């Protein structure tokens, strides 16, 4: 159940245009990391990889904290 | 105003079709840079995809965004299927051509027109 | 004289550099005459070679650009009525291999200097003569002692005339890639020194070129011994394994002493045709690259050098085979650089 | 991709340029998309920018195996516009030239047919006619092709002074060499097998495409805008349609080669009953006066002047007028303002249609299959791209 | 008028018939007869060099510019052969001469954008550009296409007699 | 054979 | 003169009241012209009922669809004029039935009613830019796979403003702006005097 | 003996066998296709000089360009261009290959083939006659017979 968050963590530092050491689970990309709403695209996306499952277009619009990534990859 | 809709009856909806179109050509790009042996970098070919998605961020109509994707889809199925070749596709990243600066200076040196 | 810069700066425009350019047939030669093509300069282009192998050079110039001379070196009339008109000339005249009825003082020293000899005659405003890097009137190799010997010397038939002095070349078409790619005929790599303690310092052609192209429309170029370089050295046993990476072809990197080897470049040169390693090439490829301490080149000149990792992948890709043909620079391990 | 593999841009076997990216499971043709516009070339939108008389000769590059015959269809269209019709003498020749343009487009389409199946005799024992027929041309015209003979108020200049006879010395002939190609191919005991029950279309089919031509002729529908709505004089000749049963390949061909024989039938009678007369309308305004007038009439010579630099000045309005040029339906809907220059001219190409129907008419078909198809369709890539 | 191409018992005659045309391929062999019968016709081609293929007094062939015999160029720079070019092919731009009669400084038919439509023929009043007989021109490069008053001049010199007897044969037609 | 006269 | 036949001027005059009748609600205008040809033009939603009735109406069969194309009056506000001819194999005649729409204001597509009209719709897309709803594959068909803009547009350059050549550095074949060796000269032929109309 | 002369004598066999044996890679874009055809054809047969009716983009020696360079098929010519022997030649033919022909000014056509394949010989017209393609397929060959490949190696 943290495992999640492990890999969620790894994945969101590796792009490198975000999360400089300000990574946080509460951390939202569009609220405070400022991520565009594309690259938050990208993130979600990259999360499908590491996950092996791919989100929907739409669910991709209500999770922006990683911590609520880890919430939905677990179900 | 009173305009009638083409696809989506709202920006918002619109931008949920932009976001698959995204996703649609960064899922492409290394494919694309793989089967047409194209000498770029698939990050960045992945940079070029979001210069053009937001090339055209300004438009705030919905009907323009809209068509705007209808011509992207088939741009990427064109891109796809190697309609497109080699050549069509480095076009976009303008490779042969001298770049222009944009400084007055610089213009007033070479241009009459400016 | 002159002829005022009009246009929007591509093909089918104006900028008014006349240039006799005599050995452009050649690799750095194509790609100086696309530039000048390219930004619509009047470009001379002398030939010695048939008409048939002249012909790639007709599509880059736009219609009247390009102009082809019938040359002979050791005629000089030809070299007079070629620079007869123009106002830039630059000289590219060189070779590897002396040939029967070339020796490597014509092809470097003898002849480039009877040719700006005339351009001055002419009144040519500037003359761009090319030699390569690390030339000591003294270096070992006798093709870059007898560079360093021209360098002079037209300085004297020709004052205050440019000469830049480029590393060995990276480009399609180069030799320093594709000769060390091509070793895969041969079953072991040979490498003096198992190939240490002779860093190298590549630098693209194009880069080469459009630095040259510069130089004739730069009045800061004056008397300067420009020295294109390179963005990264390498100690020659990266740039080769590095090579055998891209190619996808296995390396054995065998230790040969130089004293047997140059007797290996003495057997290609024996060979009639082109031979295809010189015993001075092999001297040369050994020949420590030299540190920077002479007049900037490529960026003084206006260009930003384009490291060799970027653009190997489409030099070295002919040389892979029916798959590896679709791998990529990026997933490949770029090499270390060793600025020693 | 099921193997998609391009037909090819360059390809003996594809007229012209045709990219056909099929998938083909083995030998079979899962689906065909044809790929156009190799040959676009803007004829559309260039003549705009020009007068009346000078788009003429874009009209001859549209489909230029068919040289004149899309002239006509131009003239037709603009002698329209302006309700001015052409002299008596000059209707005769282009129905003449008419024909004898369709005998050149099947002499094309039957013998490249052929080489593609792989007869390569016929298209040469064919070939030297049609030399002989160009030389027609060229003594009209002054061109072999590409004549700009035809235009917008009658042809350009009477007939040589002795065409009429050659033309009949030729027609007497050429029926034994129409004959010649028949018992090399009408009854091969192989082109049937390659023609035959290969690309039917229904007639229900072949209108619903649009295919208007041979095309729709072949399936048995019963139309020859020639016969239905008569342009010209083809209504003062008498011709027998060459209607088809179980369209295919072969009987296409058959419909073909029968035109062929038709149209010989209304060459003689042109040549039997040309009448004398003028070969251009005698309104200095829509017909360039004649030389000798113009050096010695001041009105001629305002009116060769402002004709050649400005034009016709055709009244605003627009038209459909469509032909029966070899291949098809030729049509153009010339829209027009006041202005001497057009505002728009889709040329309907009898071809844009019959490509389309490819991928209706080959499906289950193998790789030998598509080559009999496109030849069936005289696809002349100029008119589709246009 | 409609007619039917194709539109369509079994006797021992009638099969034996039909059969012996499978079994012996008949139909094959008559066409093998045709060929062989040509093999023995006299070939239609014309050693090209030695022999020319026939082209009448109309043939447009390659662009010359005329002169009076007095030895004065025709062209009086109206400039109309510019306006009916359908390719925009012929430039002119002229200036009077010190004469003070009215010629063209420079007259370029891009022989290249040409079509070889002949309404320059038709357009001039005075005649002066005419589409001569020649269509042997082909040049090594593309610059040798362009033609200048000079080159055409010059063409139109070396093909007067030519032209002249062209234009006399076609005239009444025109 | 423009002119059948030599 | 051309030879007119008033009879036709007349029977398709009573045609056109036929299908304004019939169909009041799409058809805006109907006018036999002189050149004795009938246009019925309609309003862009009435594109899939005025046409199927034209195909399947025992008094009106129109069975084939001669062109679809569109002409682009810029002043116009609805830009183009999506123009389709279509014949009549059973009364001999032809009827053109025409209708308006503006850039991003999409026409139904007829492939339904006719499929002649797969390639020509993906034609007027891809040279005018009007967007057909319903069609089964629209995707540019004449002009090249990477072609911006859509050319018989009467505000498209007919340069344009792109042109090819090969280049040697790169080995490929490189678009660059349009640079013209010799400007399409604009000769300007409208005469200042006018024809009194007839 | 003088190899210098023994030289000439041996390029031009090898100038006659290439001059002789020409085997043409036709592309048909456009119409100045239909008018090579009739130089394959009998009046003019192309074949009695040595010039195949046709051959695949490998075994060809020369590509004549007949018809529009369109800007899509201007990626193909290349390829094709670039997919034959060593010893290869291009024979523009057509004013609209030429240079850019009545649709120069257009936006969808190269202005002409010499800008994205070298050109030797230009055949001009807008059909060109066939024999004036039979001309400029014999300046080709008188083109052929004056390039002397070794004896410039021979003095190189
Ligand atoms: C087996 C491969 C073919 C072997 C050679 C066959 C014969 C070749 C031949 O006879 O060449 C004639 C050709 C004839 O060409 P030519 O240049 O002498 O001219 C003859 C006349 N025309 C121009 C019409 C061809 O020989 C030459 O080209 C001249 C040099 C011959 C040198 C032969 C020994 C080397
Ligand atoms: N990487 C490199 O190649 C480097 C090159 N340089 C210098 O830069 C110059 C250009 O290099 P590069 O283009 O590779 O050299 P090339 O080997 O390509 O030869 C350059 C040109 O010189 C001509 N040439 C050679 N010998 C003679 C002669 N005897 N008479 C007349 N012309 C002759 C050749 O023409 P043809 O073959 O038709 O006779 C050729 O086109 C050379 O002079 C070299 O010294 C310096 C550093 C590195
Ligand atoms: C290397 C491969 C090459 C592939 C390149 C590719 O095919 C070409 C291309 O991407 S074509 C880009 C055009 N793509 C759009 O035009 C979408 C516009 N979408 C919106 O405008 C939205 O409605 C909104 C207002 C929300 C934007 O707001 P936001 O700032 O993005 O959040
Ligand atoms: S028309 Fe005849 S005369 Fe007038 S300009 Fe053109 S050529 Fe000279
Ligand atoms: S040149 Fe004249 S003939 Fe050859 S293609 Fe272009 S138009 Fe057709």
């Amino acid at each position: 159940l943290d495992g999640i968050k492990d890999r969620v963590l790894y994945v969101l530092k590796l792009y490198d245009k975000i999360d400089p050491e300000k990574l946080s689970v509460n951390s939202h990309f569009m609220k405070d990391l400022g991520l565009d709403s594309l690259d938050q695209v990208e993130i979600i996306m990259a999360m499908e990889d590491e996950f092996g499952f791919e989100i929907p277009d739409i669910d991709a619009e209500k999770l922006m904290c990683p911590q609520e990534i880890v919430d939905y990859i677990a179900d | 105003t009173s305009v009638k809709p083409i696809f989506s009856r709202d920006l918002n909806e619109a931008k949920r079709r932009v976001r698959e179109l995204y996703r649609a050509w960064y899922r492409e790009v290394p494919n694309t840079v793989h089967l047409m042996q194209l000498d770029i970098t698939v990050k960045q070919g992945r940079d070029k995809v979001r210069e053009m998605f937001m090339k055209n961020a300004h438009v705030t109509d919905p009907r323009v965004v809209d068509l705007l994707v209808i011509k992207g889809k088939m741009e990427l199925q064109e891109t796809i299927k190697v309609w497109k070749q080699r050549t069509h596709v480095m076009r976009f990243f303008h490779e042969t051509e001298t770049p222009r600066p944009k400084d007055f200076l610089s213009k007033f040196y070479m241009g009459h027109d400016p | 004289h002159a002829v005022i810069p009009h246009g929007k700066g591509g093909r089918s425009s104006v900028s008014g550099v006349v240039a006799t350019v005599f050995g452009a047939t050649g690799f750095l030669g194509r790609y100086v005459v696309n530039h000048l093509g390219r930004m619509g300069s009047q470009v001379i282009i002398p030939y010695r070679c048939d008409v048939y192998d002249i012909m790639h050079l007709r599509l880059m110039g736009d219609l009247g650009q390009l102009t082809f001379l019938e040359w002979d070196a050791r005629d000089k009339d030809s070299i007079r009525k070629a620079v007869q008109h123009s106002n830039v000339v630059i000289n590219l005249i060189g070779r590897e291999w002396e040939t029967r009825n070339f020796d490597f003082e014509d092809v470097f020293v003898n002849i480039p200097r009877a040719i700006a000899q005339a351009s001055k005659e002419a009144g040519v405003e500037r003359f761009i003569h090319v030699s390569h890097l690390n030339a000591s009137m003294k270096s070992s190799s006798k093709s870059l002692r007898s560079k360093a010997v021209g360098e002079k010397e037209v300085r004297s038939v020709f004052p205050e005339a440019i000469i830049i002095r480029p590393s060995d070349i990276f480009g399609r078409e180069d030799r320093f890639l594709n000769h060390f790619a091509n070793y895969r005929w041969f079953l072991a790599v040979p490498l003096v020194s198992l190939g240490f303690k002779t860093v190298k310092q590549p630098v693209y052609v194009a880069d080469v070129s459009k630095g040259i192209v510069n130089a004739t429309k730069d009045p800061d170029a004056v008397g300067k011994t420009f020295a294109f370089t390179g963005p990264n050295r390498y100690l020659l046993f990266h740039l080769v394994k590095y090579i055998f990476g891209m190619t996808h072809r296995t390396f054995i990197p065998y230790p040969l002493p130089l004293f047997v080897y140059s007797w290996i470049g003495k057997l290609f040169g024996l060979s009639p045709f082109e031979p295809w390693t010189t015993k001075d090439k092999v001297e040369r490829i050994h020949i420590s690259d030299v540190m920077p301490t002479d007049l900037p080149g490529l960026e003084d000149l206006g260009v930003q050098p384009t490291p060799l990792e970027l653009k190997s992948i489409e030099v070295l890709r002919r040389h892979r085979t029916y798959r590896w043909l679709s791998s990529e620079i990026e997933e490949t391990k770029p090499a270390k650089t060793v600025n020693y | 991709t099921n193997m998609t593999l391009n037909f090819g841009p360059q390809h003996p076997a594809a007229h012209g340029v045709l990219r056909l990216v099929l998938e083909l499971s083995g030998e079979m043709v899962r689906k065909c998309d044809p790929h156009i516009g190799l040959l676009h070339r803007g004829t559309e939108k260039l003549i705009e920018y020009k007068t009346y008389l000078q788009a003429l000769p874009y009209f001859d590059r549209l489909d230029y195996v068919s040289m004149m015959c899309n002239e006509q269809a131009y003239s037709i269209a603009v002698e329209k516009l302006l309700n001015i019709q052409p002299p008596p003498r000059a209707q005769w020749i282009r129905v003449l030239f008419g024909e004898i343009t369709r005998i050149l487009n099947h002499i094309m389409a039957v013998t490249t047919h052929a080489l593609d199946i792989g007869a390569m005799t016929p298209f040469f024992w064919m070939f030297e006619e049609r030399e002989k027929m160009f030389e027609f041309y060229e003594r009209v015209s002054g061109a072999r092709m590409h004549a700009a003979y035809i235009r917008p108020g009658g042809v350009h200049q009477d007939l040589p002074l002795g065409l009429l006879d050659d033309i009949y010395e030729f027609s007497k002939n050429f029926s034994l060499r129409i004959d010649e190609v028949e018992e090399m191919l009408t009854n091969n005991r192989i082109w049937r097998n390659r023609t035959v029950d290969i690309g039917v279309v229904t007639a229900e089919d072949a209108l619903n495409y649009g295919f208007s031509g041979v095309m729709l002729r072949g399936s048995g529908i019963q139309w020859d805008l020639r016969k239905t709505q008569p342009y010209d004089v083809y209504d003062q000749v008498e011709f027998d349609v060459p209607i088809g049963s179980r369209g295919d390949c072969y009987d296409r061909y058959l419909c073909r080669v029968e035109e062929m024989r038709q149209s010989l039938r209304i060459i003689e009678q042109c040549l039997n009953k040309m009448p004398p007369g003028e070969i251009k309308v005698d309104d200095a305004k829509v017909s360039p006066p004649k030389r000798a007038e113009m050096k010695t009439s001041m009105e001629s010579l305002i009116h060769h002047f402002k004709l050649y630099t400005e034009g016709y000045q055709v009244p605003p309005g627009a038209t459909y007028t469509a032909i029966e040029a070899p291949k098809g339906e030729f049509g153009v809907y010339l829209v027009s303002d006041g202005s001497s220059r057009p505002y728009r001219c889709k040329i309907k190409a009898p071809g844009f249609a019959h490509l389309a129907g490819l991928d209706k008419m080959s499906k289950g078909h193998m790789l030998a299959d598509v080559v009999a198809i496109i030849g069936t369709q005289d696809i002349v890539f100029g008119e589709i791209d246009r | 008028t409609y007619k039917y191409v194709n539109k369509k018992e079994v006797d021992m005659k009638s099969a034996t018939d039909n059969a012996a045309r499978i079994l012996m391929w008949t139909e094959l062999i008559r066409g093998l007869g045709m060929t062989l019968s040509y093999l023995f016709r006299e070939p239609a081609t014309i050693n090209y060099p030695f022999e020319k293929g026939p082209l009448s007094p109309r043939f447009r062939g390659e662009h010359a510019l005329r002169r009076y015999p007095s030895g004065e160029e025709r062209c009086i720079a109206c400039k109309l052969c510019e306006a009916i070019c359908p390719a925009q092919a012929i430039t002119i731009e002229a200036e009077p001469r010190a004469d003070g009669s009215r010629r063209t400084t420079r007259y370029d038919i891009d022989m290249t954008k040409c079509i070889y439509c002949g309404f320059c023929q038709e357009a001039c009043p005075v005649d002066a550009i005419v589409e001569g007989p020649n269509f042997e021109f082909s040049t090594e490069t593309h610059e040798e296409l362009l033609y200048n008053k000079e080159k055409l001049l010059n063409n139109g010199d070396k093909w007067e007699a030519e032209i002249a007897a062209n234009i006399q044969a076609d005239y009444l037609y025109r | 054979c423009m002119t059948d006269d030599p | 003169v051309r030879p007119r036949s008033d009879v036709t001027h007349k029977q398709l005059s009573a045609f056109g009241e036929y299908v304004a009748e019939i169909l009041p609600k799409y058809v805006q205008q109907v006018q036999v012209s002189c050149l004795d040809e009938l246009e019925i033009c309609i309003h862009p939603d009435g594109v899939i009922p005025t046409l199927t009735f034209l195909r399947d109406h025992t008094n009106a069969q129109f069975k084939s669809l001669a062109d679809l194309t569109a002409v682009d009056v810029p002043t116009r506000q609805n830009r183009f004029e999506i123009v389709y001819n279509l014949l009549s194999l059973r009364f001999n005649s032809r009827i053109r039935v025409k209708t308006y729409a503006d850039e991003l204001t999409p026409i139904d597509s007829i492939v339904s009613v006719h499929i002649a009209a797969n390639w020509y719709e993906r034609e007027v897309w891809d040279m005018f830019g009007v967007f057909f709803f319903n069609h089964p594959d629209l995707r540019r068909i004449l002009t090249d796979y990477g072609f911006e803009g859509h050319p018989f547009r009467k505000d498209f350059p007919l340069t344009g403003y792109v042109e090819l050549r090969y280049d040697d550095e790169v080995k490929r074949v490189v678009a660059e702006p349009v640079e013209l060796a010799q400007e399409f000269r604009k000769f300007d032929l409208n005469s200042p005097w006018e024809a009194f109309p007839a | 003996s003088r190899a210098e002369y023994v030289v000439t004598k041996l390029d031009d066999l090898i100038n006659w066998a290439r001059r002789s044996s020409l085997w043409p890679m036709t592309f048909g874009l456009a119409c100045c296709a239909v008018e090579m055809m009739h130089m394959a054809a009998p009046r003019y047969d192309m074949d009695r000089f040595g010039v195949v009716f046709r051959a695949s983009p490998r075994q060809a020696d020369v590509m004549i360009v007949a018809g529009t360079l369109t800007n899509k098929m201007a990626p193909a010519l290349r390829k094709v261009y670039d997919q034959m022997p060593e010893p290869r030649y291009v024979v523009s033919m057509g004013s609209c290959a030429n240079g850019g022909g009545y649709y120069h000014y257009s936006y969808s056509v190269v202005r002409g083939c010499d800008r994205i394949v070298p050109v030797d010989i230009y055949v001009p017209g807008c059909p060109p006659t066939a024999e004036a393609l039979l001309y400029g397929i014999l300046q080709l060959q008188r083109k052929i017979k004056r390039e002397q490949k070794l004896k410039i190696w021979y003095r190189r």
